[PDB]
């Protein structure tokens, strides 16, 4: 913002060729200059300061490192008040996940960032979060934790049945809930899952995945 | 039916139909087809080049004298693709808009505006039922004075948009989908190339291929501000050197 | 002009209760391209596709979102044509207001001044009524106003509310997402699912187009920005 | 808002700040030549009913051009459901007079009143047909301009409440009347808080 | 064209479903009905040729004007139906009125013919007023162009032409023409040849007798537009009749 | 009268200007602003009387605003120094009005002044009014035909309080408005002195000597 | 223009009221009710919100109850684009007259005036009349308080307690018997109003943001225009259910 | 109040203009440029007193800039000269000062016109008008011989320039030349402070 344009791109060869830790300084200081919006003369940078953030990991695979760089991501992700949020915050959760840094250290960041997008803002927003924390609690054999965090998903959201993020954290629960040996619980997963799924704004892969 | 319906006097003057626009103002689409005039035009990045056929239906004409290039200001010249009665009319209508902003302004009109207040004008004609909308398009070329070469056109109903590309005519869809794979496939923009992509695609549709004395090339380069006509010797010689392309 | 001209309306009443040109009219704002606009309460965005599918306009000047002066915008619904017209009208009262007060013309005013002009179209002969709907959007005097004008001349001031293709499923999604006094991330993120509740004009950047008022008045965003926002929805 | 004359048997007005209060004092004066017979008769007008405007000259153009200068005001205090700025009606009253024409006749206007809905002190004074006019400072203004400026600039207590500036001003009002033709013919002070109008009339010859 | 009972052929607002009023059409019937206006551009001048039939044996020459005077180096040929010449006569006559008076030099016609044009093309969109049933040549000896010639229809189209004839008979009148060469050609020559155009075009078993009207703006008057000089006027008709023969 | 200013610098405007408006040396108004923003990229100054200027200017703003928004390119110099010439001469001119004329074009910056009649001219420095000889001769020498920006700025508030001081046709305060071609910067302290009255004791009428009389609600 | 498509749009009729003017009435019955009830103190206007929805900024004060001026009002009911013309109009007239008269505006004069020009339009012009019938209230110092109805033609009747929008008959009706010309204090003519809404409009529970009450009231030695607040209407609303509750078993 | 020559040359033509607009006695304007275009083969300059001038020169420019587009080709040089006077007659009590015409039109592209506050158009080889050129108003037609050549010419107008600037006060030194050709108008401007001044009275 006063320097995504200097200072990031530098950030961004630096993390290609070395290590992240000579970049985690750099990334907290281009978060900190993005958090004013701005509304007025946002313009090109604000639309490529997101962007970098997102594409950040997996230029050197897992690391320590990796899992910790994203904390200071956490409140750039809130204070912009802006739509192009929800789209930093689902690929940055999903590169993370693909790329385990630790299982407690994502776990720790996916809740956070859905404790805030609870409060307030939008569903569609809680959505994303929510995908990527019931998938680490189902792999991590934790079937419990995944019921109760899936349970949120289907009492407020069925109002809206034309939800496309929405398929997909319920059929990872319908999963969960066959592996946890509570068989109701899975047809119930499933029936949440298809009346949002029978919306003609969800793409063929989301329709494809419902079956 | 449809194209001839009663539902107001809509099919007579302008007021919307049962078509989601308005009858008469279609028949004011249809009628660019029927002058028999098909233009293609490009943006170049040293010239903005227009090309349209040069209605030639007497061997008793002077070629100076029988054209559809008309100087608007000496910053922008135009082409008349449609109906002939048509174009007459509306390109002395701008002329006296191109002259109102002339004395006040102190400057050259920008082709931008030079077009928004021309839109304007076709859009009273098509607003009112005094008078029945213009069976013609103005398309113009320019140099603007920053942003550069310039193409815009407005509608024979009055809106206008700038383009890359743009084509109108008795085919205005398929010229307009040939032009497409041109700019994509990226030659660049000299005098010179972008003068030929505009002449071929032309040619290619209708499948002719011109005497240099059937088509009409105009422009307007950063020569100079003002506009001028080429003539048939370097019309012609743009015609030969669209072969062994690209 | 050189004529002798008409006066005759062309709108006659029905023993129904309607008048008979303004609901053809209505149909094709519907037929339009999406246009949304909402009054978040900390902003106004006005956010529009359009449908060029081609991607041959070198626009970095007009376009479906125009600014009518520096803190006020436009958004329109339908055809093209029409618009012409009011982008040009709103642009010379946008002026007219600017010699006495000298700050732009506010959004409530600007409305009335508009609505009894385009009442005259369709009560007068010699001239039709409109078939486009306006979304006005300003910022001035601390607060963000919205307006929808439509092609009769009525106006309604609202904090939501959808035209273009798609409407009626439009202003439903935009009851149950959008509830009054919500934040400006809200309020641009619905905006941009409304065009994305059907799409088809050609997915490239410059093929839609938003333009927000705020507090620093009015500016009209790069497409490279529009996308993001879009990129988010699936 | 042009007035034939000036007039009008009293022509002044002084406006004087505090940080808790702001006021606008006026002659009450009515009745053209040197004879009156009346001593009442509006003069300040509330227009938001908590922003004033004064117009000041002979009665009959004063009070007409105010009300149809009120009528433009309302236009746009009607539509939204918050009012106007004092500063974009500041240039409107401008433009107003000036759309008189060359060799026109002159009115005084002097506009009190706090911002709406961004709060800072304004006090302005417009007079010919003229430049723009936006201070933050006093102004006092009429024919003997002079005089009321002396007494603008007199009044402001920073710090002290609002009664002290009204006490203070009865004194000043008495004294710019020994002085001159213009101050006098009964005395109306303004005191205006945002929220409503306060007025009190003054005991003064 | 259509013979619908409500509108398009019976306004002129109102556009068929291809884009053309039929009421310009029928207009255009109007200029074959009676006899030709022939006008050749030179580069010395433009000489122009109207024959006005001798339908009354008790009529002189100033009757029934088809030739008129447009400015002192303007004219205008007319073929077709004269009221709607009239009326075209008289807008350009103001319009080259004006221009001679304030600018001080000779009128360029290109633009001339083009505003004319937009006058008749006007009315053709009004369905208040008419469509004008006349097509009609202006010629005029320029010192920016020299000589220019353009023919406007009764659409309001405007062409320049070397050489025109509009009339009941512009196959076999264009012809003779283009075979010709007239359009480089010295003034005084081409009054002649006009005249013998002319005498073709008229039938001795269609038409009783025509009085010649030509007009010169050209080398003999010194660019002054005068209606021909009664000798001159005399000596072309004379060629013309005997040279057939 | 007044006094205004110009610079020609990297930017379109420096202007400087006095507050006050005083009719010879009496203050009608204590704080106005002589040198405007009206536009951000249009600027104008203003000399002699009050109402001549604001008019020759405002009418030329109006014209202004049509052109920047439906390009979206910027506002055009040469338009607006042809509009006040026509137009204010036509009306005949109530007084005289030096008016400075200011817009970036598309080209180089232009800087016009509208003398005393009514015209369209082009130098590229220009005071206005009766101190316009008084404002130029500080101008003339310090800037040597562009200089660095940022020493414009400390040079013109230095130039600007000088007539100010010397020169008895300004009170209260000075104003300066820079703008580089879009910029809105105004800073209304370009002399040092106490901006109102001062009342470190406060008496202005001795304690309760008179007493407050009625209070009424108009509703 | 052309004299096919002439039937004459504007002619006199047989039976002595035009047709386009009937056609109009049942417009106006489309759009929601506005009535007005007099007071021996007060006049008020009660009128349902064209807005029923959640959606609505609410920068108008209510978009059928136009403040027009300090001591007139109006309601409308019918075509909400032919409102705003006169509405605009009608704003500039009557405060013209109280402002300069000093003398609060009648409403039989206001209704005179603007009928000239909606009269106009029926007669001559080719053109149609307003889509709205307006109903006046306001307070003159001739006849006292009064109410005014003005239609399509520019016909004109005074009444005292009048509805107009849906199920007008029925409420007329019901107004007939309750009230005749003047015995209801300020709070009781209130709840007539409350009374007339219910009936008339579906939802029989109402709300603050469905139905707007706006009263104007001499007080203190000056004339009040106020539009009631949320709080307020809602207060009225809860205070009418308990009587409505009562009243019809 | 400026100081204009504008000499006719057999070759084609020869521009001198001011560099300093002069009020009742304090200069107004600094640095002087006079181009009013009514085309853009054709300008003119405004001479004496610059409101009277330029207001002629607009409702001419006005009418010209309407007729080179309706044309097709630009005007020529006698169309813009009877516009000029044509302003001038009625408004003689309001304008008094000099206009000067002066370009290449299509008709010969060798004209020079004088539109005088007295009134009449007529074509001359040597005019000079405007606040210092009155003084030498009767020599600047003495200085030069009838139909003289282009490198000459230049070296006239010049020198002839600096002559009047010297004798007048409401001149500067500057000369600001301009050189009118079929090419287009280009401009040089030829410094002073080197080289020398005509003589000086004791």
């Amino acid at each position: 913002m006063a320097a995504a344009a200097v200072v990031e791109f530098q950030r961004a060869q630096s993390l290609l060729s070395t290590d992240r830790e000579a970049s985690i300084d750099i990334l907290h200081s281009i978060v900190k200059r993005d958090i004013q919006e701005n509304d007025e003369e946002a313009v090109q940078v604000k639309e490529q300061s997101i962007l970098e953030l997102g594409s950040l990991l997996a230029k050197t695979g897992q690391a320590a490192e990796l899992g910790g760089l994203l904390k200071y991501v956490r409140p750039f992700l809130n204070s912009i008040s802006k739509a192009k949020a929800a789209r930093l915050v689902r690929s940055l959760l999903d590169l993370f996940l693909d790329m385990e840094a630790a299982t407690g250290q994502e776990v720790e960041l996916c809740l956070e960032c859905i404790e805030w997008a609870k409060s307030e803002k939008r569903t569609f927003l809680r959505q994303a979060l929510e995908a990527r924390l019931v998938s680490l609690y189902f792999d991590t054999k934790r079937y419990q934790e995944a019921l109760h965090l899936g349970s949120q998903l289907l009492r407020e959201l069925k109002k809206m049945d034309d939800k496309a993020l929405l398929v997909e954290v319920q059929l990872l629960e319908s999963k969960t809930y066959h592996a946890l040996s509570n068989l109701p619980k899975a047809r119930a997963a499933l029936t949440s899952a298809r009346t949002t799924a029978n919306a003609i704004y969800c793409p063929p892969k989301l329709q494809a995945t419902l079956d | 039916m449809s194209r001839g319906s009663s539902a107001g006097f809509d099919r007579h003057i302008t007021i919307f139909s049962p078509e989601g626009r308005l009858y008469q103002v279609e028949y004011a689409f249809k009628a660019i087809n029927q002058g028999g005039l098909t233009s293609v035009a490009v943006r170049g990045k040293d010239c903005a080049v227009i090309v349209t056929q040069k209605k030639v239906p007497d061997k008793l004409l002077d070629s100076s004298t029988v054209t559809h290039l008309f100087k608007i200001t000496e910053n922008i010249g135009c082409v008349m693709t449609g109906m002939t009665a048509d174009s007459r009319s509306q390109v002395q209508r701008a002329r006296y808009e191109a002259a109102n902003w002339k004395y006040k302004y102190g400057y050259e009109i920008p082709v931008d505006m030079l077009c928004k207040r021309i839109a304007d004008i076709s859009q009273v004609y098509t607003q009112n039922a005094e008078m029945r909308p213009l069976g013609c398009c103005m398309i113009l070329i320019g140099i603007d004075e920053e942003q550069g070469p310039q193409v815009y056109k407005c509608d024979p109903a009055g809106y206008y948009c700038g383009f890359k590309a743009t084509a109108a005519g008795v085919k205005q869809t398929e010229s307009t989908s040939f032009l497409e794979k041109k700019v994509k496939k990226k030659f660049d923009w000299t005098f010179e190339q972008t003068v030929e992509t505009a002449i071929t695609c032309l040619s290619t549709v209708l499948s002719i291929d011109f005497k240099p004395s059937e088509i009409e090339v105009g422009v307007v380069t950063v020569e100079n501000p003002k506009f001028r006509i080429l003539t048939e010797a370097e019309i012609d010689a743009h015609l030969v050197a669209l072969a062994e392309r690209d | 002009m050189a004529e002798r001209g008409y006066s005759f309306s062309l709108t006659t009443f029905s023993p129904s209760g309607k008048l008979v040109q303004i609901e053809y009219a209505l149909a094709a704002v519907a037929g339009g391209a999406p246009s949304v606009g909402i009054k978040a309460a900390n902003g106004v965005v006005l956010a529009t596709e359009k449908k060029q599918k081609s991607i041959l306009y070198d626009e970095r000047s007009v376009h479906k979102v125009e600014p009518i002066t520096k803190h006020i915008g436009l958004v329109y619904s339908g055809m093209g044509p029409d618009y012409r017209v009011l982008v040009h009208r709103a642009r010379k009262l946008a002026q007219q207001y600017y010699l006495v007060y000298q700050e732009p013309i506010p959004t409530a005013q600007l409305v009335q001044r508009v609505a009894s002009v385009m009442q005259e179209y369709t009560q007068s002969g010699g001239v039709r009524p409109f078939g486009v709907s306006l979304l006005i959007c300003g910022w001035n005097e601390g607060r963000p106003y919205l307006f929808q004008s439509d092609p009769s001349g009525a106006y309604f001031a609202w904090k939501a509310t959808a035209m273009g293709k798609n409407y009626v499923n439009g202003k439903t999604f935009l009851e149950k997402r959008y509830n009054e006094d919500l934040e400006l991330e809200d309020a641009i993120h619905t905006a941009i699912l409304t065009l994305k509740e059907s799409f088809e004009g050609q997915m490239t950047e410059d093929n839609i187009e938003v333009g927000i008022c705020n507090e620093a008045g009015f500016r009209r965003l790069t497409p490279t920005e529009v996308r993001d926002y879009l990129a988010a929805i699936a | 808002m042009s007035v034939m004359s000036y007039n009008g048997g009293a022509v002044m007005a002084m406006k004087g700040k505090n940080c808790v209060a702001i006021a606008a004092d006026r002659r009450f004066g009515i009745q053209a030549q040197m004879v009156t017979t009346d001593f009442q008769k509006i003069f300040p007008m509330g227009d938001r009913l908590y922003i004033g405007l004064a117009g000041l000259a002979t009665d009959v153009q004063t009070v007409a051009q105010r009300l149809k200068f009120r009528l433009n005001l309302y236009e746009l205090k009607e539509g939204r459901q918050i009012k106007p700025y004092t500063l974009m009606s500041m240039v409107a009253n401008l433009l107003y007079e000036k759309r008189f024409g060359p060799y026109y006749t002159e009115p005084v206007i002097a506009g009190l009143d706090p911002k709406t809905f961004k709060p800072f002190i304004c006090s302005l004074d417009l007079i010919g047909c003229p430049m723009v006019t936006d201070d933050f400072v006093v102004s006092g203004t009429c024919s003997e301009q002079m005089y009321g400026m002396c007494e603008s600039l007199w009044e402001p207590n920073m710090d002290p409440e609002h009664l002290f500036e009204t006490i203070s001003q009865a004194m000043l009002n008495a004294v710019d009347r020994d002085a001159v033709s213009g101050m006098g013919v009964i005395v109306h002070i303004i005191e205006k808080d945002k929220i409503t109008t306060r007025t009190l009339k003054a005991r003064m010859d | 064209m259509s013979s619908i009972g409500t509108g398009y052929d019976l306004s002129a607002s109102t556009f068929s479903p291809d884009g053309r009023v039929f009421q310009v059409e029928y207009a255009m019937k109007a200029v074959e009905n009676s006899s030709t206006a022939i006008g050749i551009r030179c580069k010395d001048g433009v000489v122009f040729g109207v024959e006005k039939l001798v339908l009354s044996k008790l009529y002189e020459e100033g009757s029934n004007k088809r030739l008129f005077n447009v400015d002192r180096h303007v004219g205008m040929a007319v073929a077709g139906l004269l009221a709607d010449a009239r009326s075209l006569a008289d807008i350009a006559r103001e319009e080259a009125s004006n221009f001679r008076s304030n600018f001080g030099y000779n009128i360029p016609l290109k633009h001339l013919a083009d505003r004319v044009a937009m006058y008749v093309h006007a009315y053709t969109l009004y369905s208040a007023v008419r469509p004008f049933g006349c097509s009609f040549m202006l010629g005029s000896y320029s010192v920016n162009d020299g000589a220019q010639l353009y023919m406007i229809d009764p659409s309001g189209v405007s062409y320049g032409y070397w050489g025109c004839a509009i009339g009941k008979a512009r196959q076999a009148a264009k012809t003779e023409i283009e075979k010709l060469q007239m359009k480089e050609m010295t003034c005084r020559d081409v009054v002649k040849e006009v005249a013998k155009i002319i005498y073709i075009v008229h039938d001795e078993v269609k038409d009783k007798a025509f009085e010649l009207e030509l007009s010169w703006v050209g080398e003999l008057t010194k660019g002054r537009h005068e209606i021909v000089p009664k000798d001159v006027r005399e000596e072309a008709e004379k060629y013309a009749k005997e040279s057939l023969k | 009268t007044t006094i205004a200013g110009v610079v020609y610098k990297d930017g379109i405007v420096l202007g400087a200007d006095t507050r006050a408006t005083e009719g010879m040396v009496v203050a009608d108004k204590n704080c106005s602003k002589i040198h405007f923003i009206s536009p951000n990229i249009y600027c104008c100054g203003a000399g002699t009387a009050a109402d001549t200027d604001m008019t020759t200017q405002l009418i030329s703003s109006n014209l202004e605003l049509h052109s920047l928004t439906t390009g979206r390119l910027p506002r055009v110099v040469t338009a607006n120094r042809m509009l006040k010439q026509m137009l204010f001469r036509y009306q005949g001119y109530i007084g005289a009005a030096l008016v400075l004329g200011g817009v970036d074009v598309t080209g180089p910056h232009l800087y016009s002044i509208y003398p005393h009649g009514s015209t369209d001219k082009l130098p590229y420095v220009t005071m206005g009014s009766g101190s316009l000889a008084a404002m130029a001769v500080f101008e003339d020498k310090f800037r040597p035909d562009m200089e660095e920006e940022e020493a414009k700025k400390l040079v013109s508030e230095a130039i600007a309080a000088g007539i100010f001081n010397d020169l008895g046709s300004g009170s209260n305060i000075d104003l300066c408005v820079i703008s580089k071609s879009k910029l809105d910067f105004l800073r209304p302290y370009s002399v040092p002195n106490k901006k109102g009255t001062r009342f470190g004791r406060y008496r202005c009428e001795k304690g309760t000597t008179a007493v407050l009389t009625e209070k009424v609600t108009p509703l | 223009m052309s004299r096919r498509y002439d039937s004459r749009t504007t002619i006199f009729s047989p039976e002595g009221r035009l047709y386009q003017v009937e056609y109009a009435m049942e417009a106006i019955g489309h759009a929601g009710t506005c009535l007005g009830i007099l007071a021996n103190d007060g006049v008020l206007l009660a009128a349902e919100r064209r807005n029923i929805h959640k959606l609505l900024d609410e920068v108008f004060f209510s978009e059928k109850i136009y403040k027009l001026n300090e001591d007139m009002a109006c309601s409308v009911a019918g075509i909400t684009s032919d409102a705003n013309v006169l509405t605009n109009e009608l704003r500039l007239i009557a405060q013209r007259y109280l402002l300069q008269y000093q003398e609060p505006i009648p409403c039989e004069q206001l209704v005179t005036a603007l009928c000239d020009i909606k009269q106009a339009y029926t007669q001559f012009g080719g053109k149609r009349p307003f889509g709205v019938s307006l109903l006046y209230i306001g307070w003159d110092k001739h006849y006292g308080f009064q109410l005014y109805q003005s239609d399509p033609s520019g016909n004109y009747g005074g009444w005292k307690a009048t509805c107009i929008g849906n199920n007008s008959a029925a409420a007329v009706s019901m107004l007939k018997q309750d009230y005749k010309e003047g015995e209801m204090t300020l709070k009781s003519a209130l709840a007539l109003a409350v009374k007339v809404l219910n009936k008339t409009m579906d939802v029989s529970k109402l709300s603050a943001e469905k139905v707007e009450i706006a009263t104007l009231t001499r007080e203190n030695g000056k004339t009040v225009i106020r539009v009631l607040k949320q709080k307020e209407v809602e207060q009225l609303i809860k205070k009418h259910e308990e009587e409505e509750a009562k009243a019809e078993r | 109040t400026t100081i204009m020559a504008v000499q006719f040359d057999g070759g084609v033509v020869l521009g001198a203009d001011s560099r300093t607009t002069t009020g009742s006695y304090i200069a107004n304007r600094v640095t002087d440029k006079l181009t009013p275009i009514h085309d853009h083969i054709f300008c003119c300059r405004s001479g004496s007193a610059a409101d009277t001038q330029a207001v002629a020169d607009a409702v001419t420019y006005q009418l010209g800039f309407h007729s080179i587009e309706l044309n097709e080709p630009p005007l020529v040089h006698t169309a813009a000269s009877l516009f000029k006077e044509m302003c001038y007659r009625y408004r003689e009590d309001l304008m008094a000062g000099i206009i000067i015409a002066g370009w290449d039109p299509q008709e010969g592209g060798q004209v020079y016109s004088v539109p005088m506050g007295g009134m009449m158009v007529r074509q001359s080889f040597a005019i000079g008008g405007s606040g210092s050129s009155y003084i030498y108003g009767y020599v600047d037609a003495t200085y030069r011989e009838g139909m003289t050549k282009d490198e000459c010419l230049q070296f006239t107008a010049n020198a002839l320039a600096l002559a009047m600037e010297r004798d007048g006060s409401s001149g500067g030194v500057i000369r600001l030349a301009a050189i009118q050709q079929s090419g287009v108008e280009r401009q040089v401007l030829l410094g002073d402070q080197i080289p020398k001044v005509t003589i000086s009275t004791l």
